[PDB]
């Protein structure tokens, strides 16, 4: 389990560190290539859809370990006198004394 | 007939304190101290004996050990009167050094009247069949209550029997009775002789889990110990490492 | 209350769910700022270099925070975390609850 | 009625847009040898009593939705070509090429600044505390 | 935002039909492909066709011939790149939408969530237990029994699922009604008459609601293990009326011990006294079972009733035996002291009464504490006598509700007599004997 947050984590960072970059760049007019109306369309719609959102995804992934190993952090914690004996028969003594009032 | 299914186990010096809130969470019981003097008796090399017993059935020497408590005033070095006793003595316990000397131990053995009751134990080698996932040995144990007479000398008593001293050996642990019946050990042993005591578990403590169970032909009550254990092997597994040991370890029997 | 290492790690944790948050501010600010000057603008080059070059930085600390954060889990599994998943037991009740008792009898009895 | 779980869904809307990418990426590698082949039917084709199949088979023009959309993004880009010449749109569209260059490059040079046991033998002493035997270290 | 199940039914809805749209465009459009296809190969586009298609159009009905190629103009060039430059802006836009109104999604979440868990600090303790729990979602549900510290009583553990409540801004408990039980002391008149009460017992935050739902199921582990003890004392005036109030029936006195859901007294003081006797026995069963389980490896599991309970049998067993050695005292009286020519009762309290280890220790002194009232009570009530008769009376109830009556008397002018009663009426003319054939 805390293993695979490792890499978990590792993969989230590597695609957030390029994908608004990617984002950014292939954003290129030249006459990658679109030469027809298909490819602006299919570009302006798989930004939106495949990459916004994918981010959205990934800070719920790095939410989801964060409260996963807060969790974690809590649940497993190691778990770490005023009445001496002659005083509790003292007062033992006194409280029966007066509770049967011979 | 005391059937013992029992693990073993080993931990460091350093671990010790993480091993007892473990187990304090495991079992929901707090750990006790314990002690015992363990001497362990051999026949007589002097005395012919028989392969055979009284049965036409061949028989080996065996040595048999003799356990009492010792009380812990006499392991304490006039430095720990002010700690309570619990399992933070063990602690301390790391060297050579201990309180009991050889001569305490004859001054025991030797009742320099009536003795101190005893413990004689008899155990043979533990059972080679290769089906079973712990290991089980069989203890013949007795209860000497008393002694009395011009020989009242535990040593001079075990003379009668035919048997001489060999060695002793003191442990002090701490131990757990868990759920099911099962009793956890986690001891240090120490050895005492005449040119002084040897620390056996060097930096480290002997972990022992057994059950006893009183009827070995009771194969579901066996089974039952048996996995009541490999669960307590399962929740401690990665930590710790429970394995039967060498049969050829336990065979207390005389060698010739 | 609770050990000052869990405050620690509880606060750490709690900021990096706040800086991975706003994340999501600067990112959104970015596509905002290179949307305005897609349309011509080019006094907002500047701004879109801070917030390009601040959501690099924010990325790097939240990323090595939580990577620090997961090291003293994994770190801390014996100096104060159980090493195997085990339920805990509930210990000493009975002591408080006679604790309790008893000065309920120290009150009634001495007004 | 009842909806399946998001990831399973997610994955699917996933690889439906890897299919489309796929389907516009095989297109437009062999845009040209498709722009040059036009369809005709043939005298099999029954096209007095089945010409509306046909009509709606060969057809370009599409959807009222997307091209409304289409020039309502046209519109909304902030340059036409019905009040500026052609020259000052091709400059235009260069500088903002030089503008993406700019950006993409410093994205890189921001990306690039940044880095992306045993204490004893069990048996031994078990040796030991059955047959008296010391443990040899 | 707040979303109904007609906007989800329309959002539904409205999402089938676009999609129906989306299949039927690219189904058209993959079988003019394959029309297309079978023209020339006639194999593979045959797999993709509709049957009704294929039952109304026969295949191989279209072609296509090649017109030259052409380099397309710069004109459509340049009207492509706007149009990509737009289209590139309006994504922009949409992205930069979407991910504001993520971000004001996930910043209310997360405020929500730092609340919860800066409520989970300031209201838990390192002492207390936690363990996730399912419905099937995560839940952190808090042990607050007492079956690990001492109790054996299955029917009723202690969890209660922690609840945020951020309109509160508290955690609330809700256990996976407020009735505390409380007593009665009912006295009676000197006419042998109605009982009238004399005295009764007296009847938010995190931390106070673990107290209150540790003290609730504490109580009723204390009605459970009475009802239980009751059993055992139905032959002494005590009887179980509800299996939630039971009634200790005395020759002078009435006790109602009653548990029940929700102006100064004369015997308000001894009834929370007696409250307070009934949890600390609970406690000190309590020790005994966590000490049974600690220094034994089987432990008890279960409790017997006549052993390990012991709670309202040591409480009526104190007033049971003041009335009984207020009768004693007057049958003395009576048949001495209104005989002899001066003579004084003296009552004494007799009393008679390895294993080293922190723990076992603590245990130990803390159940020895109670022993003063665990006890049997035992009192030895010696006469003096002018000279040399010596006449004692060991007044004991080897059972808490029982009567014992160990007489000894010796005389010089011999005689010595050490015999032991169950009743009264023996001890009277036991001792009216005496007094005439020795004393007198």
């Amino acid at each position: 389990s805390n293993q695979a947050l490792y890499e978990k984590l590792e993969q989230t960072r590597t695609i957030l560190s390029v994908k608004l970059a990617e984002l950014i760049n292939m954003t290129t007019i030249a006459d990658a290539q679109e030469n027809s109306e298909l490819a602006v369309a299919t570009t302006s719609v798989m930004m939106v859809n495949n990459q916004t959102m994918q981010l959205i995804k990934n800070v719920q992934d790095l939410l989801i370990l964060t409260r996963s190993i807060k969790e974690k952090w809590l649940l497993n914690q190691i778990p770490v006198t005023r009445f001496d004996e002659k005083q509790i028969e003292e007062l033992l003594d006194n409280c029966i004394e007066t509770f049967v009032a011979e | 007939m005391v059937q013992q299914l029992s693990l073993f186990g080993s931990i460091g010096d350093d671990g010790y304190d993480l091993l007892i809130s473990t187990l304090t969470t495991i079992s929901g019981n707090p750990p006790l101290l314990y002690n015992s003097l363990c001497t362990v008796w051999k026949p007589n090399p002097s005395y012919d004996v028989e392969n055979v017993n009284s049965r036409n059935q061949l028989v080996e020497p065996n040595r048999i050990k003799l356990s009492k408590e010792v009380p812990f005033s006499y392991l304490i070095d006039e430095t720990m009167m002010d700690k309570p006793l619990n399992f933070r003595i063990l602690k301390s316990f790391t060297n050579d050094k201990i309180p009991l000397n050889y001569a305490m131990t004859r001054n025991i053995l030797h009742n320099t009247e009536s003795c101190s009751p005893w413990s004689l134990q008899i155990s043979d080698i533990p059972a080679a069949g290769n089906n079973r996932s712990v290991s089980m040995q069989t203890i013949a144990e007795t209860i000497i209550l008393s002694s009395a007479g011009k020989n009242s000398s535990v040593s001079s008593l075990m003379n009668g029997l035919g048997y001489v001293f060999e060695f002793q050996y003191l442990t002090i642990g701490v131990k757990f009775f868990m759920k099911h019946g099962l009793i956890l050990e986690l001891q240090k042993i120490w050895q005492i002789e005449e040119a002084g005591n040897s620390q056996i578990t060097s930096g480290g403590f002997l972990l022992k889990a057994y059950i006893n169970v009183s009827r070995g032909t009771d194969i579901d009550r066996i089974n039952y110990t048996e996995t009541a254990l490999m669960n307590l092997k399962k929740e401690l597994q990665g930590y710790i490492e429970l394995s039967v040991p060498d049969r050829q370890s336990m065979d207390s029997r005389v060698a010739h | 209350m609770q050990p000052p290492y869990i405050q620690e790690r509880l606060k750490s944790l709690n900021d990096i769910e706040t800086q991975l948050c706003s994340m999501l501010q600067e990112a959104s600010q970015v596509t905002f700022i290179f949307g305005e000057l897609k349309r011509g603008n080019e006094s907002v080059k500047p701004q879109f270099e801070n917030h390009v070059k601040q959501f690099y930085e924010r990325l790097d600390k939240s990323t090595t925070q939580l990577r620090k954060e997961i090291q003293l889990l994994d770190e801390n599994v014996g100096t104060r975390l159980l090493p195997i998943n085990v339920n805990k037991k509930a210990l000493g009740q009975d002591t408080e609850k006679m604790e309790e008792q008893l000065d309920l009898l120290s009150a009634i009895l001495d007004p | 009625a009842e909806l399946p779980q998001w990831y399973t869904l997610q994955s699917q809307l996933n690889v439906t847009l890897s299919q489309l990418v796929s389907v516009t990426s095989t297109l437009q590698h062999f845009q040209e040898t498709l722009d040059s082949t036009v369809v005709y039917p043939l005298p099999k084709f029954p096209t007095t009593s089945h010409e509306s199949l046909v009509t709606t088979l060969l057809r370009k023009k599409n959807i009222p939705e997307v091209d409304e959309w289409m020039k309502y993004v046209r519109e909304t880009s902030g340059v036409t070509t019905a009040l500026l010449k052609d020259e000052e749109i091709e400059k235009l569209l260069q500088q903002d090429r030089e503008i993406t260059n700019w950006a993409r490059t410093t994205f890189r040079n921001e990306y690039g600044k940044h880095d992306f046991s045993k204490p004893f033998n069990v048996d031994d002493v078990l040796k030991f505390t059955f047959t008296g035997e010391k443990p040899i270290i | 935002t707040v979303m109904t199940q007609e906007q989800f039914v329309k959002r539904r809805r409205d999402m089938l039909e676009h999609i129906n749209l989306a299949m039927n465009e690219s189904s058209l459009a993959l079988e003019f492909v394959s029309l297309l296809l079978s023209s020339v190969k006639e194999s593979t586009g045959m797999s993709s066709m509709s049957p009704f298609l294929r039952k109304v159009v026969k295949p191989s009905s279209l072609n296509s011939d090649k017109i030259p190629y052409v380099a397309p103009t710069k004109k459509e060039y340049i009207e492509l790149d706007i149009l990509n430059k737009g289209w590139k802006l309006q994504s922009l836009n949409e992205s930069k939408d979407l991910l504001r109104a993520s971000f004001n999604k996930l910043s209310s979440i997360l405020q929500n969530e730092h609340d919860y868990w800066n409520k989970i600090m300031q209201s838990i303790s390192n002492k207390d237990v936690i363990f996730k729990i399912r419905d099937g979602q995560k839940l952190l549900a808090i042990k607050y029994g007492y079956e690990d510290s001492g109790s054996t009583y299955k029917h009723d553990r202690g969890i209660a699922n922690i609840r945020n409540n951020i309109e509160s801004q508290n955690l609330d408990l809700i256990p996976h009604v407020k009735k505390f039980l409380r007593v009665r002391i009912f006295t009676k008149i000197e006419s042998e008459d109605d009982y009238i009460l004399s005295g009764e017992s007296v009847m938010k935050d995190i931390r106070k609601q673990i107290q209150l739902l540790k003290k609730i199921i504490f109580e009723k582990e204390l009605m459970y293990q009475i009802k239980k003890e009751c059993a055992l004392l139905i032959s002494y005036g005590v009887s179980i009326e509800n299996e939630n109030k039971v009634i200790i029936e005395l020759p002078n006195e009435k006790f109602e011990i009653e548990l029940l859901s929700l102006l100064p007294k004369i015997n308000d003081k001894r009834a929370n006294l007696m409250l307070v006797m009934l949890r600390l026995l609970l406690v000190v069963i309590f020790k005994k079972t966590l000490r049974s389980r600690i220094s034994s490896p089987h432990g008890l599991i279960n409790l017997n009733v006549d052993d390990d309970i012991l709670i309202i049998r040591p409480i009526l067993g104190k007033v049971r035996f003041a009335n009984y050695k207020l009768l004693l005292k007057k049958i003395i009286k009576d048949y001495v002291l209104d005989i002899v020519p001066g003579s004084s009762i003296t009552e004494t309290e007799v009393e008679r009464e390895n294993i080293d280890d922190e723990n076992i220790t603590k245990l130990n002194k803390e159940i020895r504490a109670f022993d003063k009232l665990l006890n049997i009570p035992r009192r030895e009530l010696k006469i003096n006598l002018p000279l040399s008769p010596n006449l004692s009376l060991m007044l004991e109830s080897p059972n808490y509700c029982n009567a014992l009556i160990h007489i000894k008397f010796s005389a010089g002018t011999a005689v010595s007599f050490d015999t032991t009663f169950s009743d009264f009426k023996e001890v009277e003319d036991f001792l009216h004997f005496i007094v005439a054939e020795y004393i007198q």
